[PDB]
């Protein structure tokens, strides 16, 4: 499955 | 491999980390394990050491949460996004948010892997992007696996921001 946009900046 | 935008990282190889809450889902030691063998997968292949802490600000502050948990990035529910992370920086930089209306197991059931997702999720806490290499732990996609092993693209990809250990 896929993560989707898990990866985010501070 | 990718990385974020102008290639954020960690400015020192001691890290540390905090595990804030737990799931009901799985024994709190079962959860601990999952969280140090995910941290393992880098220390491998870097220098990068992380040490745990339970007080105090960690640089990687770990949480399980649901709908919106306190950062203005709200989980969804069952499905959709399962985790996320921050990029390196201060503050909320290096977080790992796992998403509890999951069910979080070692790979079985209708649910997923904490140790793979964990992984993953580090890896975005550590400074990488997504990959386009399908069978990187930084693929956009999650695969259970009874063996994993980091592969090369994301080897390559870490030690580009870290280095190896000498
Ligand atoms: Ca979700
Ligand atoms: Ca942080
Ligand atoms: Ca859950
Ligand atoms: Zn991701
Ligand atoms: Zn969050």
């Amino acid at each position: 499955i896929s993560y989707g946009n898990d990866a985010l900046m501070p | 491999y990718n990385f974020f935008p102008r290639k954020p990282k960690w400015d020192k190889n001691q890290i540390t980390y905090r595990i804030i809450g737990y799931t009901p889902d799985l024994d709190p030691e079962t959860v601990d394990d999952a969280f140090a063998r995910a941290f393992q997968v880098w220390s491998d292949v870097t220098p990068l050491r992380f040490s745990r802490i339970h007080d105090g600000e960690a640089d990687i502050m770990i949480n399980f949460g649901r709908w919106e948990h306190g950062d203005g990035y709200p989980f969804d529910g069952k499905d959709g996004l399962l985790a996320h992370a921050f990029a390196p920086g201060t503050g909320v930089g290096g977080d790992s948010h796992f998403d509890d209306d999951e069910l979080w197991t070692l790979g079985k059931g209708v649910g997923y892997s904490l140790f793979l997702v964990a992984a993953h999720a580090f890896g975005h806490a550590m400074g990488l992007e997504h990959s386009q290499d399908p069978g990187a732990l930084m693929a956009p996609i999650y695969t259970y696996t009874k063996n994993f092993r980091l592969s090369q693209d994301d080897i390559k990809g870490i030690q580009e921001l870290y280095g190896a250990s000498p």
